């Protein structure tokens, strides 16, 4: 019925830094 | 209540159970696996549908074009790492302009 | 007028390349490989979309390869080393 | 003669759609060459698919399965 | 301690007998074995598995296969970035060269 | 004669999330191809993982490990949340 | 620290295997970072394999299955 | 005790070039390679079987799969070897 | 009389048919199928062993090493089309210094 949102803050800019950890 | 709605869900359970029963994926099948497939695919569908509604609201429209699907998939990071190698007919690439070609900014 | 066409063809999310010359081209390559074969138009526009996606991926890969070698105009060698990271 | 089915302002507008502004003259001929080498494997795989289907007309599901085997999955033309 | 005597004899044999940067390229291109020191790599992969673990054990051949696959991926990325480095008129590579190949592969 | 699709269920869950939005048929066929593709992905990965675990059945454990494999971890823990919700709301067989 | 266990002459010998004439001082930290990223990306699947299997030994079969899943397949340790 | 191709690899090595020795790791690499291409042709044959309503895997399905995966010279020599062996099998029962 | 001795086959056609039957792949397997599987695996095995024998011949070593198999699989464009993504354990890489550094 109703769906909650999540973390949508980046297009995962990588290749010069690291990713995020869950 | 039938198995397609005993768990209070949206996707059918008998459909995916009939697809795996004749798709020859194992000898047997557990009872929790078709409703688990039901839950996983309905959550993926609900997440991409919420992102599609946000993309349709970003372009002030109501119906969904493949541009709304591209703004739903390619803008999110996990959907980019999940659906990056899939092409979409009449989708449209993202609008991004490099800065060295612009002589002002 | 440099930013005019970049904000025009990108926002318009429809196709840009031809259909019936592409049908002649796919008839040419089936005459090269096969015996004439009838071709559904959905398959022809699917090949058109796949070719469009492959070409825009190759050009967006060579875009940074142009500025990497202190250039702006892409070269023939740029379509010789972008294939190395495409298989 | 169908090797020149595409034209030079079409490749120019596709470069403006992507972000390539300054284009060399060899880019259009190399694009025709890479289109030649790109469509041939998928189309001959669809010919193998139609031979598996033992018919003359190439169906769309065979095209979708050929692009799925090649690694260029397309959404909207099957399933 | 006959194994210890054999090891000391082999160490003495290696100490007596076995004991312009253009040579190392053609030298290390015909080498077949591994090139990463073993037990610091094992300690590193033990620290990596501590993020996603529980006393999880480790077979030695699994860490050997991991070292081989990581060395293969690193020499693949390095061989692919050498071409983009020399394409930008740089004999000396840079971190910008290992950004496009890290970008356009995915 | 019919073709098995999920446009009715997609429209139902879309109107359940937000009733004031619509969707065309081309995007509907795209999402139907998408859900068939991810069903194929999860089913083949679960068959691989069942054949690798010396067990020729398909329980929910293999599906849980398979969605921990190919989905990202936020979506993996949300998927195990939805899956445990589905089993716990389906187990009441009254 | 164990991320700096692969020292500077180790990456130097790796580059000499990969054919580099001169290298810079900014390479090594990004090499170690992308190595940690690749190791994490393969080890997450390789430990979910051994966590499903009611085991605590990360078996060579599990790492070659995780390598085959992520494209880069090895030969000799199963499969 | 696992069903390994190792004796068969040594047998087919001893027919054309018996002068070359074979180690253990190289033999296991050969066994893993032939098992990998075997499971690849198995899933491709099963996929092509489940495509167009033919549950029985005949020689047609796997010859289409051999023509599908392999390059042109390799598929030509492979379909030649396969036709030779299927005539030698269907002739001598 | 096994099915391998009915066609001069060496790869285990009955075992291969058994793994196709009890292997979660399909339902039926025709009698003409696993002899053809044995045929194509025998052709691939003969090709790679002949390449390994040539690699052992020109490198003055009478045994097969993974470096010889790596130089077998990487110095052929058909093998780079087939298995250009997988690697060989302790196989090394291709010795090829680029022309710009030379």
């Amino acid at each position: 019925l109703r769906k909650s949102t999540r973390v949508k803050v980046a297009p995962l800019q990588y290749w010069r830094n690291e990713k995020i950890v869950y | 209540q039938s198995r397609s709605a005993k768990a209070g869900l949206t996707f059918p359970v008998g459909r995916v159970h009939r697809l795996l029963r004749r798709g020859n994926y194992a000898q047997r099948i557990g009872s929790g696996a078709p409703v688990y497939l039901t839950a996983v695919l309905e959550y993926l569908a609900a997440e991409i549908l919420e992102l599609a509604g946000n993309a349709a609201r970003d372009n002030k429209k109501t119906r969904i074009i493949p541009r709304h699907l591209q703004l739903a998939i390619r803008n999110d990071d996990e959907l980019n790492k999940l659906l990056g190698n899939v092409t979409i007919a009449q989708g449209g690439v993202l609008p991004n302009i490099h800065q060295n070609l612009l002589p002002k900014k | 007028l440099a930013l005019y066409e970049i904000r025009k063809y990108q926002r318009s999310t429809d196709l840009l390349i031809s259909k019936i010359p592409f049908a002649r081209l796919v008839k040419e390559v089936t005459d090269e490989f096969t015996q004439d074969l009838r071709w559904q138009s959905m398959a022809i526009m699917a090949l058109q979309e796949a070719s469009e996606a492959y070409l825009v991926g190759l050009l967006e890969h060579t875009n940074l390869l142009a500025l990497h070698a202190k250039r702006i105009t892409i070269m023939k060698k740029d379509m010789q080393l972008a294939r190395r990271i495409r298989g | 003669d169908n090797i020149q089915g595409i034209t030079k302002p079409a490749i120019r507008r596709l470069a403006r759609r992507g972000g390539v502004k300054r284009i060399s003259g060899l880019i259009y001929e190399e694009v025709r060459a890479v289109l030649k080498s790109f469509l041939e494997s998928v189309i001959r795989d669809s010919v193998t698919y139609t031979e598996h289907a033992k018919r003359k007309t190439v169906t769309s599901l065979d095209v979708v399965y050929a692009l799925k085997r090649q690694g260029r999955t397309l959404y909207g033309f099957g399933g | 301690v006959r194994q210890k005597r054999r090891e000391k004899q082999r160490k003495q044999s290696l100490k007596r007998v076995e004991k312009l940067a253009l040579y190392e390229i053609r030298k290390y291109q015909r080498s077949t074995d591994l090139l990463i020191s073993k037990i610091p790599f094992a300690r590193l992969v033990k620290e990596v598995t501590d993020e996603f673990t529980q006393d999880l054990r480790w077979q030695s051949m699994a860490i050997m296969a991991l070292q081989e696959a990581s060395e293969a991926y690193l020499v693949g990325l390095l061989e692919h970035t050498n071409l983009l480095a020399l394409h930008a008129k740089r004999i000396t590579i840079m971190k910008k060269d290992m950004q496009l190949a890290r970008r356009i592969r995915g | 004669a019919r073709k098995e699709t999920y446009s009715s269920y997609i429209y139902k869950v879309l109107k359940q999330t937000h009733p004031d939005t619509g969707i065309s048929q081309k995007s509907m066929s795209i999402l139907n191809s998408f859900v068939n593709d991810i069903f194929e992905r999860i089913a083949t990965e679960a068959s691989k993982l069942a054949a690798y675990n010396k067990k020729s059945t398909i329980s929910a454990r293999e599906i849980q490990t398979a969605v921990r494999l190919i989905l990202p971890g936020e979506l993996a823990k949300h998927a195990v949340s939805e899956g445990t919700r589905a089993v716990t709301k389906y187990s009441s067989s009254t």
